[PDB]
């Protein structure tokens, strides 16, 4: 990798000046490089990872679906026939996007899962594993799509399995699983009971639990919190 | 489109 | 250039769709592109090009700006030494930008501008060669500093001379040329009043000839003269 | 900073 020859302590230095910076691209190639040293992830450092990638496939994300939305108007009826220029260009934005979420998995795999051992780290890597393969998800349409969705399921479930032995209702890790979790039920599995359930479940296991927290953790569970009412008022 | 994190 | 086998056409089609992905890197690809076809480029298409790299190399100013302001700061009395990493992540969003500013530059040389024979084109594309190497003004420190200084002005005065002769007061590219000419002239050339004077007697000019406008000119004119306006707000 | 276009 072009990170190689950098220290591990300066690749952290300089993703946190990227993300200062809104240089997401960066700072992602910053910590991939980071993680590729081989060393588990601090807490911090954990964070920094997941921001990177979720703001660059995120930006690829709204951009597909702007192609994907024109695409679609013009193999309405009556649309006038633009050539292959609209697929072809959606094609391409697809393509990045799916090599993101390819690197992120495969950092995942290579080696973050199998050295995770706390409840904190392991759980949010699985949320990450599960949201990444939604993403393929996303887009995915071939022979493969219902392993890819299954994959997601399986890395939700088994972060939900963990979290709920491990985690008290209120940790923001364990909020935000349940939060996408729930999204993939509505969005990607065609389960929207599902999804509605669990954002309710979660939503009331966090406040009974409210009580324990000092005003610092109460702000980061009620921020999440508010998340899941978002969407069950969407949803209902 | 609904909240993620 | 991986480009040579796109059609014009497809370029500029696929430029339009970037423009709505808000995917400004690729913009400026496909009208890289369009431009080294070496067909002369219509009005619509050379607005495509100003947006694209107008968009890129604005996010990579912005970013300098972040970095630079942080480096500054670690070069204050009392700041605890914190290595090269500042100064090395800001060298590297520089040198891409200036990599940017020299491709544009490279494609005003190569062939736009000595095939531009009309106001409405020439003046454009001088105004850009203008703003380009403002952008690298912006970042030179060294031996070629006043020479980049001076490239900058000589193709802002060029512009300005044409679009005086050849063009109505009103007309939207000279006045965004005054408008930044007169950037120039206050961030750049240590020149404040120049840069008052320059405002004051475009706007000036501009008030007595939009009698002669239809309402959709009117709209478009009025737009950038509140620019100079405010401009002349912030440094009176 | 000063409006550009
Ligand atoms: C793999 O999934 C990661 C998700 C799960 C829920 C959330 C996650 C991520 C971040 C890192 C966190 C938050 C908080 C604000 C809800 C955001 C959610 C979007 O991304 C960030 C984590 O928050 C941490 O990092 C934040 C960085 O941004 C600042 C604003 C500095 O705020 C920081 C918080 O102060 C800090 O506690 C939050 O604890 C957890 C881990
Ligand atoms: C080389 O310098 C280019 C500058 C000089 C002033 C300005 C310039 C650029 C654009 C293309 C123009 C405008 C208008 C809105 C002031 C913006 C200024 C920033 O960039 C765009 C040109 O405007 C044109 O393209 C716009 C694209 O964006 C939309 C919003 C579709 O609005 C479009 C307008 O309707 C169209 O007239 C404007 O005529 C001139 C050329």
């Amino acid at each position: 990798g072009a990170m190689g020859s950098m220290e591990r302590a300066s690749l952290i230095q300089k993703a946190k000046l990227a993300e200062q910076a809104e240089r997401y691209e960066d700072m992602a190639a910053f910590m991939k490089g980071a993680v590729e040293k081989g060393e588990e992830l601090s807490c911090e450092e954990r964070n920094l990872l997941s921001v990177a990638y979720k703001n660059v496939v995120g930006g690829q994300r709204a951009a597909w679906r702007v192609l994907s939305s024109i695409e679609q108007k013009s193999n309405e009826e009556g649309s006038e026939e633009k050539g292959p220029e609209v697929r072809e260009y959606r094609e391409k934005v697809e393509t990045e996007l799916q090599g993101v979420c390819d690197t992120v998995l495969g950092l995942l795999d290579s080696h973050l899962i199998k050295e995770a051992g706390d409840a904190e780290s392991r759980v949010f890597y699985l949320k990450m594993k599960g949201d990444y393969y939604r993403y393929l998800a996303e887009v995915a349409t071939g022979d493969d799509k219902k392993r890819i969705i299954d994959s997601a399921r399986s890395a939700y479930q088994e972060a939900m399995d963990i979290s709920k032995k491990e985690m008290p209702p209120t940790n923001p890790i364990r909020l935000g699983l349940a939060l996408n979790f729930s999204v993939f039920h509505y969005e990607i599995a065609n389960s929207p009971e599902e999804a509605i359930s669990l954002a309710k479940t979660t939503f009331d296991e966090a406040m009974a639990d409210l009580h324990t927290l000092s005003e610092d953790s109460y702000k980061d569970s009620t921020l999440i919190m508010q998340l899941l009412r978002d969407n069950l008022t969407l949803w209902t | 489109f609904p909240a993620t994190v």
